[PDB]
């Protein structure tokens, strides 16, 4: 009965950086210290949030797509920054978001404006938030 | 063979086998895995003498100007 | 014959003297009426690092171990390996070892273990933002002292590596006839195998005493663990009170002992940073010995030194006598023409002193 | 090769799930869920 | 004096220890260099 | 026993130079210490 | 021996087995004997401090304010004037007793006291909450010293060693942790019983220590070899109380379906 | 008492010296007050503001 819940919720039916290097600077940016914790959005791959585990205590992402959380799943797969890892399946702005001290997010362009607003008014609010988003906004 | 002799070994000390059955401490296996690995090497059953030469080499590894004229007693 | 001297004391300097000026030293009475006469196995571990970096030096101990024989030769350097014994940490030879590095024949690259840290030697800290910026003033661009592993006493563990890349023929004529302004206070809190709190309550101690000032204060909290987090539990801070204008620093630490509250630790070093800068003008005490032989050893020009009165202790005056009879050179000072403070202005010349050890 | 997807989803254990409702559920479909009192007696 | 070929190796420990080490590696990800049908 | 160390020296002494020469050919055409923070967490 | 269990508390003579005087009281939570043996505290859940006297066959006076909420832990001085309190409202309470019992100090506190265990020495305390983390206090300075770190979960029990450098913490995590002193430094960490371990007893004059869980068993340690001499199964059902003699000869537990044993060394 | 000849008659030892006008480098931490005096001299921070900007 989980496999037909799971296609109940969704029915299982996006671009994505070549550059690590950037993406490794906007993890050297946020400057998240190891007594700090970390809320992701939209891991995809998740390199960046690998990148996170290794400075963070305990990192929160959250994939849109489900296929996309189990590759992440399979790559981060019996690893120790697995455990710490929390991968949170579907849409997040139902779910009243854990708190988090700073924002790492490849949020979609889309959803993205809605996000920041709830994250603004989201109570206990980051210090620090990087969200990779479009230019012309 | 030296298979059985082997296997045989493991699960004395608990090597092998499931660890949940229904119905020794971790540092004490460590010491069974170097017990057990020295032993079923014969080549470092026991061979002939002089198959191996590491007492040779061994000798051989252990084989500036202005001195350090240390007289104290 | 020999310049003859008495005691161990200023040992290591009256070595190193004597390796700069290329003058044989006798050294005795070394402990005469002691229940253990002659010489300690650290500064006999010492004399074997002396020569490890030196080349055709000649070293007679006694019968007794009362009298040492020195006879230097060049400094020539090169890799090697020290192993400093539980007696004294790393720092008691890295200090000494600053004192040669720059001139030599090649560079320094020697790797110390052993304890890091005491109540009565430098700290790595001290070495690396205390006494090495001194060094970059005097014309020693590159130096570095890597931290592999540290090791708390009593057990120790540690390791240091000693990098001086930059060889000069002989320091820079120093000119310092102000009292620098501090820009800000940094420093490292550190600790091994014990949990991060205490480096986090170190520095409570540190920024309750100094929250006073109108400074910028920021304490490194740095914690050790795993396999190079040495082989004993301890921790020390070292705070440091930093000069971005003329590229001056005034440090002081101290380490944690059993039964000590991190707090009151950081709270003593704090304080004890502020005396520090009260006594000092333009280096601190712990840096007015390395300052002061570089320039006695420096080009045939006279440099002048800015330092408090409270610096011209006895531990001034036996150094400056230390160095007489080394160099015959003398340490003049004349009264600022300032009433604010009564400081002094130090002039010496270089011996006109230079590296014929490199290759040219 | 779906199924081999939702698999890997149940398998590894910090995982929560998203309805439309507004609450947050196990890959298995049940609600995913110290106290002085217990710890001790 | 120079030497012509390289010197015929020597089976000391340290050797020994290396080498059953990348056999337990490779036997423990399975990763085996073996024939198969086609 | 002396082939072998012979050897290994003369592999070391040219590797080095290499090394070297790349340095000056490189050559001709900021923080020293980040490994103590990898080191530090152990 | 002194058994305090909810509604009453009961002693018995080792060597007669009966229980010489049965006492009523609340749902009693920790049981202290008071200084020269004629006397025992009693912690309620309701927090009214209970004062028993041997002699007297009852309790002299129950101070209903002397706490707010459940004194979950209590425990005495080596003297015994100065009395302490761990428990709920995240305060502790001191006491002193005199020729009637009077409340020194207060000390405010972020979490909730679960256990309180104090030195033979009397030079330190350590306290145990629910966050997981233990801060020792020292007890002639009344100031902080330092704070235990790397608990799973809250520490069920503290004890003290003889020569006092030694901290032993065994915690709902279910693994016993000993800290150095001299630098609050870990030596090992010993998942010893399958579920948590209530209380742990360290043997007088002896780097060993005792171990009781919920589990039912007791385990007997020592320190120098870190590992475990004799495993114990006689309990039924879970063995809530452990206890070791002044004497260390006997070692008493008590299980939760009411069995009494007290283990003896050959 | 002229500080700059002091220094160089030997025959008048430093401590002597220091005393008219007004122990060992194996010890690299300079001398010090206790903590209880040094806390009250510094528990202002005058004396000092011309040093820092």
């Amino acid at each position: 009965s989980a496999e037909k819940h799971l296609s109940s919720v969704f029915k299982f039916n996006q671009h994505i950086l070549k550059n690590p290097l950037v993406a490794q600077g906007i993890v050297d940016k946020a400057q998240i210290r190891p007594s700090d914790v970390v809320l992701e959005v939209g891991p995809g791959t998740g390199n960046l949030t690998v990148r996170i585990l290794e400075q963070a205590k305990n990192v929160v992402a959250v994939e849109m797509d489900p296929r996309m959380a189990a590759e992440l799943t399979k790559r981060v797969r019996g690893t120790p920054v697995e455990k710490k890892l929390e991968i949170m399946l579907g849409d997040f702005m139902k779910t009243e978001l854990p708190y988090f001290d700073i924002c790492i997010s490849n949020t979609p362009y889309q959803i993205s404006s809605p996000l920041v607003f709830k994250l603004i008014n989201q109570p206990r609010p980051p210090r620090v938030s990087i969200l990779m988003f479009q230019r012309e906004f | 063979s030296q298979l059985k002799n082997l296997k045989a070994a493991l699960k004395a000390r608990g090597l092998t086998g499931q660890t949940n059955v229904k119905s020794y401490d971790r540092e004490e296996k460590k010491k069974a895995i170097a017990e057990i690995r020295e032993e079923f090497n014969p080549f470092e059953a026991v061979g002939k003498p002089g198959i191996s030469k590491q007492i040779g080499e061994e000798q051989r590894k252990r084989a500036k100007r202005g001195g350090v004229i240390d007289k104290r007693f | 014959k020999y310049t003859t001297f008495q005691g161990s004391q200023n040992f290591r300097l009256r070595i190193v003297l004597a390796t700069l000026s290329g003058k044989p030293i006798k050294i005795e009475k070394i402990r005469s009426g002691d229940l253990n006469p002659g010489l300690k196995d650290y500064e006999v571990s010492f004399l074997r690092l002396i020569e490890s970096v030196t080349n055709g030096s000649v070293i007679e101990i006694s019968y007794t171990g009362t009298t040492v024989i020195y006879r230097p030769g060049i400094i020539v350097g090169g890799a090697s390996t020290h192993i400093c014994p539980s007696s004294k940490p790393v720092g008691y030879f890295v200090e000494p070892m600053l004192y040669l590095a720059p001139f030599s024949k090649k560079k320094f690259s020697i790797l110390f273990k052993g304890i890091t840290a005491s109540h009565n030697d430098a700290g790595i800290e001290a070495i690396k933002w205390g006494l090495m910026p001194v060094m970059e003033k005097f014309g020693v661009r590159e130096c570095a002292l890597h931290t592999l592993k540290r090791g708390s006493p009593p057990l120790g563990g540690g390791e240091v590596h000693l990098v001086v890349d930059s060889l000069i023929a002989q320091p820079i004529t120093m000119h310092e006839i102000d009292r620098p302004i501090i820009s800000s206070i940094t420093g490292v809190a550190y600790s091994t195998r014990v949990s991060p709190s205490l480096v986090n309550r170190m520095i409570d101690g540190a920024k309750k005493v100094l929250k006073n000032l109108q400074c910028e204060v920021n304490i490194t909290a740095d914690v050790w663990r795993g396999e190079n987090s040495g082989k004993s539990p301890g921790w020390g801070i070292t705070l440091v009170a930093q000069s971005k204008q003329k590229g001056w620093s005034y440090f002081a630490e101290d380490i944690g002992d059993a039964g000590s509250i991190p707090e009151e630790l950081g709270e003593k070093v704090a304080c004890q940073l502020l005396e520090e800068i009260s006594k000092s003008a333009a280096v601190g005490r712990n840096q007015l010995p390395l300052a002061i032989v570089y320039m006695v050893i420096g080009k045939e020009d006279i440099g002048r030194l800015r330092i408090n009165k409270e610096q011209i202790d006895e531990r001034f005056i036996i150094l400056l006598r230390d160095i007489k009879k080394i160099f015959n050179t003398e340490v003049f000072l004349k009264p600022v023409d300032e009433a604010d403070n009564e400081d002094m202005i130090a002039t010496i010349k270089g011996i006109g002193f230079t590296n014929t050890s490199k290759k040219i | 090769k779906r199924n081999d997807v939702v698999d890997t989803l149940s398998k590894a254990k910090n995982i929560t799930v998203i309805n439309q409702k507004g609450e947050k559920k196990d890959v298995s479909g049940k609600t995913k869920k110290p106290d002085s009192t217990n710890i001790k007696l | 004096f120079d030497r012509t070929a390289k010197p015929v190796p020597v089976i000391t420990s340290e050797v020994t220890e290396s080498l059953e080490d990348m056999i337990r590696r490779r036997i423990q990800d399975s990763n085996f260099d073996d024939l198969q049908r086609r | 026993f002396e082939a072998r160390q012979r050897i290994e020296e003369k592999n070391k002494e040219s590797s080095d130079y290499h090394a070297k020469m790349a340095h000056i050919v490189n050559t001709i055409n900021k923080n020293k210490y980040e490994r103590e923070r990898k080191l530090r967490g152990g | 021996l002194a058994t305090a269990s909810n509604g009453s508390l009961k002693i018995w003579n080792i060597k007669t087995h009966k229980c010489i005087r049965t006492f009523e009281c609340g749902y009693a939570l920790t049981c202290k004997f008071l200084p020269g043996g004629l006397l025992v505290i009693l912690g309620t859940r309701n927090g009214e401090l209970q004062l028993f006297d041997l002699a007297s066959s009852s309790l002299l006076d129950t101070i209903e304010d002397a706490h707010d909420a459940a004194i979950w832990s209590l425990d005495l001085t080596s003297d015994g004037k100065r009395l302490v309190t761990g428990s709920a409202d995240k305060t502790v309470k001191f006491w002193d007793f005199k020729v009637k019992l009077h409340h020194d100090t207060t000390l405010e506190l972020t979490d909730d006291i679960l256990c309180v265990r104090v030195s033979p020495d009397d030079r330190y305390l350590a306290i145990s909450l629910l966050d997981n983390t233990v801060k020792v206090f020292f007890l002639d300075s009344m100031k902080f010293y330092l704070s235990l770190y790397g608990h799973k979960l809250p520490v069920l029990s503290i004890d003290i060693s003889f020569d006092s450098k030694m901290i032993i913490t065994s915690s709902a995590d279910k693994n016993i942790k000993i800290w150095g002193l001299d630098f609050g430094d870990c030596h090992k960490s010993l998942f010893a019983h399958q579920d948590s371990i209530m209380n742990v007893k360290f043997l007088p004059q002896s780097h060993n220590f005792f171990s009781c869980s919920k589990d039912a068993v007791v385990k007997y340690w020592d320190g120098e070899k870190f590992e475990c001499i004799q495993k114990l199964y006689a309990h039924q059902s879970e063995v809530w109380a452990l206890a070791v003699a002044t004497d260390g000869g006997f070692v008493v537990s008590s299980s939760h379906d009411h069995s009494i044993r007290i283990w003896e060394e050959t | 008492w002229n500080i700059g000849k002091l220094i160089y008659m030997d025959n008048i030892s430093p401590e002597e010296c220091i005393r008219r006008w007004r122990v060992d480098l194996e010890k690299f931490v300079p001398y010090f007050d206790t903590f209880e005096k040094l806390a009250k001299k510094w528990k202002s921070v005058d004396a000092i503001k011309e040093r820092f900007l």
